[PDB]
This record gives C-alpha cells, structure tokens and sequence, in this order.
RNA sequence: AAUUCCUUGUCGGGUAAGUUCCGACCUGCACGAAUGGCGUAAUGAUGGCCAGGCUGUCUCCACCCGAGACUCAGUGAAAUU
RNA sequence: GCUCGCCGGAAGACCAAGGGUUCCUGUCCAACGUUAAUCGGGGCAGGGUGAGUCGACCCCUAAGGCGAGGCCGAAAGGCGUAGUCGAUGGGAAACAGGUUAAUAUUCCUGUACUUGGUGUUACUGCGAAGGGGGGACGGAGAAGGCUAUGUUGGCCGGGCGACGGUUGUCCCGGUUUAAGCGUGUAGGCUGGUUUUCCAGGCAAAUCCGGAAAAUCAAGGCUGAGGCGUGAUGACGAGGCACUACGGUGCUGAAGCAACAAAUGCCCUGCUUCCAGGAAAAGCCUCUAAGCAUCAGGUAACAUCAAAUCGUACCCCAAACCGACACAGGUGGUCAGGUAGAGAAUACCAAGGCGCUUGAGAGAACUCGGGUGAAGGAACUAGGCAAAAUGGUGCCGUAACUUCGGGAGAAGGCACGCUGAUAUGUAGGUGAGGUCCCUCGCGGAUGGAGCUGAAAUCAGUCGAAGAUACCAGCUGGCUGCAACUGUUUAUUAAAAACACAGCACUGUGCAAACACGAAAGUGGACGUAUACGGUGUGACGCCUGCCCGGUGCCGGAAGGUUAAUU
RNA sequence: AGGACCGAACCGACUAAUGUUGAAAAAUUAGCGGAUGACUUGUGGCUGGGGGUGAAAGGCCAAUCAAACCGGGAGAUAGCU
C-alpha cells in the first residue's frame, strides 16, 4: 500500500528549510525557540 | 452550416455540428498570438471563486482590434479563422500600408472583401464609424461605451444592437438583452452583425463536449448536507425552503443590480 | 406500484404444489404531471422471476494428490491470571 | 563440481527518486540473521568513486514564489510594478576496443569533435536593454521507404559419435567492427531572380511586411538509410610457449549473401478532425545612438584554456516508503528463440534464482486441488460456490428499434498428418544480363535465386485434430436509471452523484457573484447566441386547476413609523 | 469517425474463500470492470481549520475529521465513578 512519507528532499527543504522558516515572523520564532531549547539540528537542511 | 451526426454511438445520437469551410484551415497569424494560462476559477488568494471552471483544451489568444482606430486606411480580408477565446469568428485583415490585424467577422464578410474606418468611410457592413454619423435605425456591433477605449457590446456569435434615436451628444440603443441603453455620439461602431448566428444550434451531445470548454459539473445543492449548502439535505428528497444560492440569496426572481452610479442611460431596462 | 395498512387483495398464467414473478381488475389506507407524469431501443460487476445446458449445491458422501495438524532436533511468542 | 527444479515483457540488465559505504579484500562469530553457521547487506581494519564531450552548476524561461519604489491595511502584515528566482521543458561537443579484486563514453590505445581567449596575416562597415525572423510545439489515422534484430544458406574451424544407424541434404560453434569525415538517395516543403515605390514593425533600417513591373524556369532548404573512408587496424572460435591450473605474452582462419522485419528512424513529416494545440534565450538578420588611417567584423593558420561538484553500491528491492532481511507500494529505458493476432500464454536463450529452520510419520480436522456410480438445484434467503461455454472460417440468425443496432443473437458444418495439383502454386522479393542516360545511390526490360500462404482431390492414425496453456454459457418476462462515467481510502458502486438536453431567474460591464477589514484578484484579456445561480435530467407523447398563505416583482391615495429638530 | 467493440500493460475493486495475536493496522488467490479517454501517470506548484476541496459520501485535508495536528489558557469543569 501506498503509505504518507513519499521522501523528495526539494520539497523538504522549500517547506522545512532553513532560508524557508527564515522568511517568515513566525518561522524565525520556530529557530527562537530550537536554539532556547538547545536544539542540536534546528532544521532539516542537511 | 448546421449538420446532425449519426447514432454510431451513444454519444452520437444527438451531437449537431457547426461545420465552416471558409474557415482556415492551417495555423493562425503568429505575431498576434499570446500566452492565455488557465485558473481553474481561482484568485490570487487560491481560492475558488467563480465554480464549474477547470481543464479543457490548451487555448492560445488572439490579439483582436476592437478600437478601430486605423481610419483612412482600406484593408482587404485575407481569410476567417477560429478563434476558441470566443463564440465568433475572426478575421484577418490586411492594410495598404502592410499591417495585419485580427477583427470580428460580420455576418456576411468574406475574402477579398475591403472595409475601412473613420469618419469618411462608406456605410456597409465591417466598417467602423462613430454612431454620431451612422444612420438611425441601422445594426451595429462591436459597440464603444466610451470614446477610445474599444467595443464592449454585441460581440458575441449572432449579436447586434440596433440605433433608434440620436437627441444630442448622446444616442439611445436597444441592446440584444431589449435594454434600452443611450451612450455618447462619439463612440465607435461597426456595422452589420457577428456572424456565427448558428453557433446556438450547436448541440454538445455528451458530458465530456463540455469538459472539452473547460466545464465542470454542476452539483446541484438538494442533496449536499446542509452544513455545505442551504438546500442542504433531508430524508428522501425534501427541498421545503425557498429557491437560495449558496450564501443565501434568492436566486429566484429577485434583483441584485445595485449601482446607483450610471442610473441615467437606462431607460427601458427590459421585459 | 421502489408507493396498498387491511393483504399471501380477486381472477388468470406459469408449477404436482408459487406470501415471490408476469398480465388484468380498481375498494389509489396514503400515485400524479419539471422536488416532473407516462412510455422508451440500446446500455448495466444493478433488483426480482422463469427455462435449456451444467454440475459433489444436495440425496450422501467415497477415494486420491499436496500444505499444516502429529513425532524428533534447534529457536521460541501471545491474550489472560 | 556433476545433476535436478524455478523466473525469463522477469524473479534478467541499465537509471532517476530516495538511501548514503550497504561496493571490493582480509579477518572475527559474542550480539544481529526467526535454526546451525566456517557464511552475510553483521563486527574490526584497509582499500575503492579519475570527465573540455555523461549529469549538475551555468544561459533561457513555464506554473508559481519573492518583490526596490508603490497601493492598501490597528500593529503584525497583504497585493503587486520594474526586476529577481524558479524544470518537470529549450540551449555547443566522443565513439569503438582494452583494462582493476572493486571506477570508467572519466584511466590506456586508436580515431574525432565543440565553444571561447590571445596573437599573426589578408579582406572589411562595426555596433542594442531596440525591430524582424527562427526557435515554436494538438489529437487521431494512413500507408510507403529503412534500420535495430532475427532466420536460412554459403564460407572457416572442429567433430564421426557410451545403444541400432550416422563421410552425408549429417552434428556443434563462429561468421563482429563505432563515432566522425565524405557522398546527399527514397522521400517532404517552397516558384526563384533583379529593379522601383510605400500612411506599417513606439525612431531608423539594405531586414520583415505590402504594392507595381521586368525576367527565367530550374533554384534552394530539409532529409532516414545505404555506399566509401575510418579499418594493412581492432575484435575473433581455437592454437603455440610459460602455465603456483590463479592466469599471463605470442599467434589467431572465415569474417559474405539472401529473406523476413519492428511499437524504433525518415516523421517537429503527409492526410484529416475540432476541443483549435507554452514561453524565453541561444542562433540568423536589421539598423539607431555612437566609433571609423582606430575600435570592432569575416576567414585562414598557430597557441592557450575549458574550472568547480557528482561518478562506489542497491534501485519492482533484504539497501527506497511500509516499526521486521514484512507475500504490499514505487517512475523511466533495453525487449532474443519456437508456437501465436499479440508486450497474452506455454516451453526455452543470455542471465539470474531455489525464496535463512530441517528431519520423519502418512490419524481426526482445517486449507489448496483432482476424480466420481445413479439422480441432476431435490441444496439454499439466493444456482453462493463449483461445473460448464470458450478459437478461426463458411452457412445462418427472431421480437423490438431512436434504423446505428439488437448480433458473436440463437443454431449448424468443417479443422490433424502425408502426397499430388505445383520436384514450393497465387503472391511478395529481386540478382546477373540486355537497352536507354541529364553516365547517377539513375530508368526500362529482364527474370535466376530466396521466401511463401490459402484452397481442392486422394490417402492415413487415434476414443478424441480450435487435442496442452490460452479461450463468450445462452435464452424468455420485468422494476429502476437513458447512455460512457463518479462515489462513502478501510463493511454500502447503487435505483445515489455527474451527464448532454429543458426551463425559470439574475446580470449592460468598474456586470451579477465570489475570495478579501482594504488595495486588489477571479469572473474575463469574456460582453446577453455571454456569465452566475436554481431545479429538472437523453429521446418521444405531454406537463392540467389554485396567487388565500410564505417569498419574490411592481404600485401608490392614506394610515403607522427612527435618528434629527 | 467513435466519452465505439474484444482484450494485455496500466488504472480500478463486483463476488467468493483464506487470513482476522494475519505475510499485510484492508492484503492474498481464483474470477470481475474500464482500457483514445469526463483516461492514466512522473516532477514541481497553489488552495489552511468554522477554513480548504468535494461528478456530494458529511467524503478527503500525513494510518486522526459533524470541525486536523502541536503548544498554550490548564491542575478547564465534573452535584458522576
């Protein structure tokens, strides 16, 4: 069966990115809060 | 001309055709072409906005001189063309000076035929003129509402409006909708009427004909579960309340015109 | 009647026997003309009924070929309590 | 290692996506592997990914995103111009052979190609953020001409048979060779050439377009494949010396023809139809502002440069998505032989596998299958299931019908093998030879050789010849819906939803309406033969009476009636 | 010519059996429907929660839908266990 998570890494990095929460007031308080709470990856960029 | 397919098919059976040989049959003139992307009915906000609107076949527009603001200039016609932006034909018209241009087709326009535009131009159908020096009670189309800006009315397949007085600046017209409607003596118009006149007994035959015109289906409203439309729903078919759109509103007799701005050129607004 | 409570309505047809089916009757509990009425060739993994053919569906089960079940060796769960 | 069995339009081979060392070698067996394990996609260590031509980056844009100013909005922020990003698309160039335990169009050998920089020489009007051309585009269908590829023959080499026969019409194997350069064919499109003039292409223009004359008909563009060269080479079944039987050096014969033939190429073509079929750049041209013994431009030669990143391995799967080494899911490319209409099906090739517990026994019962006396739906809610029908050709085929259908209606007959007609026919293919010729990949004649149905007559074997796999049950009455379609992913596929058609109603364009505090956007680059909404639902015969109620559309004499005063 | 016919790929899911601590949190096997179209499919893009989309089932919106998920108000309130 078809299941949910169909990987594409383009279309994990222009909805999840870095530069993509970047771009936004409430992207940038996603990082705020990652950094505060000592995220070791903030993002799935890499 | 108008011819009735046979019942090869069901499919077939009731499928009328609109068959023009004049037409050509070959590309269109590509200068005059452009990018016409499709919406699916959608707005900036993607949002659904106009309904029943999706697919089709690809479409390319054509650019179409509805001012005619080349006067002193005849131009022979070349040949009709289809055109799937509208319900008319075109034509493509050729200048002396080497200028092509994209123009309805009037009723009886075919190749070779030479019009012109302006003032000093005869009265005879593809002509354009201003309505100031166009004889009362003549047909028109392709009409300007307002000087220099392009015709807006009776450019439809089989449309015409008709002169029936001139009182001074200002002429008054009967529109195809019988609307009795008066504009300035100095917006342009050309004569005869559109022709395509049997573009309405055009039958489609099936659904897929209408997906073909980028139509989607209609779901009525009856049975769509209230929390989705007014008619809502019901055990069996129901339907107690007044006729309602969706966003409740009659739709059933009562007017919604609200301009309040022009409110001087109607006259006889109609029936 | 996709609508009829009384009801397996009554007559007829089909069956040795037919609360279903088909055709008529009309006492339409409570059809009805675009929330359409009556017909309708073709179409339908649509509902109902009747025939021919076919058969282990059945009278009534029998045998056979294989995979498990059973035994040996190895590995080694579960609900529950 | 010898056998057996399975896949073979895959269970083979090459990739993308995704994963990210799972690749190769050595070593280890605690854990991991549904068992053991000397093995492993496991542990440890080491090694391995070589590009001017493949791809990415790069140039160009689509949907769409961001968006200087700007418009709008309590704030946040929203929309959007100029612009800038954005492939799933467009844009220059490399082929064959050989080689590593693991990489290769990347290394080596051989033979090529493309775009730029610099310089020299000769001839010169060069120049854009502009104009024009081109790029540039649909569906279906029809053949014709070709190739990939295959079969047979010939040629070369080898072989003479574990059991009767096998020196012959016998058996096995091989018979391969690219890009590029040159030739410009089958065939497709278009009439060329010179001169004069012009309200057009935001200005100009020798370019595009347009008009009027003269002059010639042959002019050009595109174009698969073939032929030649590339190639006195490479490859090559098998041999000769080494030969740790692990492989390395040398040598290495034939290397042609005919037939058949694609879903691939000519073909972005031709024909035809309506639903009428991207954009931009590169590229080819035109000139302007400007610069002219310069600078720049064309051609030749020479030289330099072509960076950077990816390249291992799996990729219908044990490596990706599914918690598993999970009977699931996952896009593209390659497409052998016999039979066959076929990418179905059966058996095979190349190649790849036997699915990570086995050994015995041969009870009930369960699962998946085979056969069945007599009867033949008596079973059951119900012929559920199963059985059965099943192919080609010919004959033949009802009611009804919208005249298309119904219809493969129903039903009936014949199908193998051998020989002859005909030492292989009709047909297809077409050599040599002859003749013509604008002598060319030419044309005509010519018919060798190759290939090869279908049918008839006769004969013949079996219980059975569409013998296997494969492969419609049929008919009669009737309800509902016209039909093809759509739907409750995961108990409902239907009489429900759509549907073409019909009707009412709204809407005169800054349209109604809708998304939006707004700007604005869609509707629509549309204009009443249009658009929105509602109901009905092909077609045919029809659609009756009622406006008191509710709503909608109008109306006005009067009454009542808000803020305000 | 055809929302034409038979039928593989491909897309679907009418019937039955199996399985139901399954091989599988909807599959397998044998049959079944469509199969040039209102078809199917790859890549990317847009629509955001009283909102979207919907050939309309209250269907779908990451195994969750008569108002998604995460966090917060929050130790909501619970005359009931």
């Amino acid at each position: 069966m078809k299941r949910t998570f169909q990987p594409s890494v383009l279309k994990r990095n222009r909805s999840h990115g870095f530069r993509a929460r970047m771009a936004t007031k409430n992207g940038r308080q996603v990082l705020a809060r990652r950094r505060a709470k000592g995220r070791a990856r903030l993002t799935v960029s890499k | 001309a108008v011819v009735k397919c046979k019942p090869t098919s069901p499919g077939r059976r009731h499928v009328v055709k609109v068959v023009n040989p004049e037409l050509h049959k070959g590309k269109p003139f590509a200068p005059l072409l452009e990018k016409n992307s499709k919406s699916g009915g959608r707005n900036n906000n993607g949002r659904i906005t106009t309904r029943h609107i999706g697919g089709g076949h690809k479409q390319a527009y054509r650019i179409v001189d509805f001012k005619r603001n080349k006067d002193g200039i005849p131009a022979v016609v070349e040949r009709l063309e289809y055109d799937p932006n509208r319900s008319a034909n075109i034509a493509l018209v050729l200048y002396k000076d080497g200028e092509r241009r994209y123009i309805l087709a009037p009723k009886g326009l075919k190749a070779g035929d030479q019009i012109q535009s302006g003032v000093d131009a005869a009265i005879k159908p593809g002509n354009t003129l201003p309505m100031r020096n166009i004889p009362v009670g003549s047909t028109v189309h392709n009409v300007e509402m307002k000087p220099g800006k392009g015709g807006q009315l009776a450019r439809s397949a089989g449309t015409y409006v008709q002169i029936v007085a001139r009182d001074g600046a200002y002429v008054t017209l009967r529109l195809r909708s019988g609307e009795m409607r008066k504009v300035e003596a100095d917006c342009r118009a050309t004569l005869g009427e559109v022709g395509n006149a049997e573009h309405m007994l055009r039958v489609l035959g099936k659904a897929g004909a209408a997906r073909w015109r980028g139509v989607r289906p209609t779901v009525r409203g009856t049975a769509m579960n209230p929390v989705d439309h007014p008619h809502g729903g019901g055990e069996g078919r129901n339907f107690g309340k007044h006729p309602v759109t969706p966003w409740g509103v009659q739709t059933k007799g009562k007017k919604t015109r609200s301009n309040k701005r022009t409110d001087k050129f109607i006259v006889r607004r109609r029936s």
